[PDB]
């Protein structure tokens, strides 16, 4: 059920934030964070899709 | 309710000409749809269509 | 002759359905209160304006 992600039309980046500073094609980037929550809550926002392929 | 449009056809906002399974019958042109429709709520009730898809021939 | 258009604003945040601060304005407040009496062997309590 609520198989979603076939609709994930791509925006694909070339990661500039990938490991020890510079770039790769990395697809786990972090794209927006969302901290405002007060008690310690982390939205992440990773690039890639988990659950529903 | 509002019928919704794919800028010729006025389709009931669900119910497309390609009821159901609109990405699987016309993926690029489920994209117009989305191009065209972005301002439509129940253009994205058929989305959920196609989000909870549950097209002809799948069962689901 | 690759060029980058590149485009931004600013929005609302998630905040804003419940989590949100407010700017307020008040003006001649109001007397209101709430007393209890003993009146003949009765600890009875009202409360009005
Ligand atoms: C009535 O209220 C007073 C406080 O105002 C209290 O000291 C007293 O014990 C109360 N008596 C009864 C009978 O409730």
């Amino acid at each position: 059920n609520f198989n979603v992600y076939k609709a994930i039309r791509p925006y694909l980046a070339h990661c500039p934030d990938c490991g020890e500073g510079h770039s790769c094609h990395s697809p786990v980037a972090l794209e927006r964070i969302r901290n405002e929550a007060t008690d310690g809550t982390l939205k992440i926002q990773v690039s890639l899709q988990i659950g529903i392929k | 309710p509002v019928m919704c449009l794919l800028a010729n056809t006025t389709f009931p906002c669900s119910q497309p000409p390609c009821t159901p399974c609109c990405y699987e019958k016309e993926p690029e042109e489920t994209l117009r749809m989305l191009e065209d429709n972005v301002m439509r709520p129940g253009y994205y009730q058929l989305l959920q269509a196609s989000l909870t898809c549950s097209p002809h021939r799948q069962r689901r | 002759e690759n060029t980058q258009l590149s485009e931004a604003h600013v929005e609302k945040s998630e905040s804003c359905k419940t989590e949100f601060a407010s700017a307020y304005r008040a003006h001649t407040a109001s007397a209101s209160a709430k007393l209890r009496v003993l009146y003949q062997g009765n600890n009875v309590t009202v409360s009005a304006y």
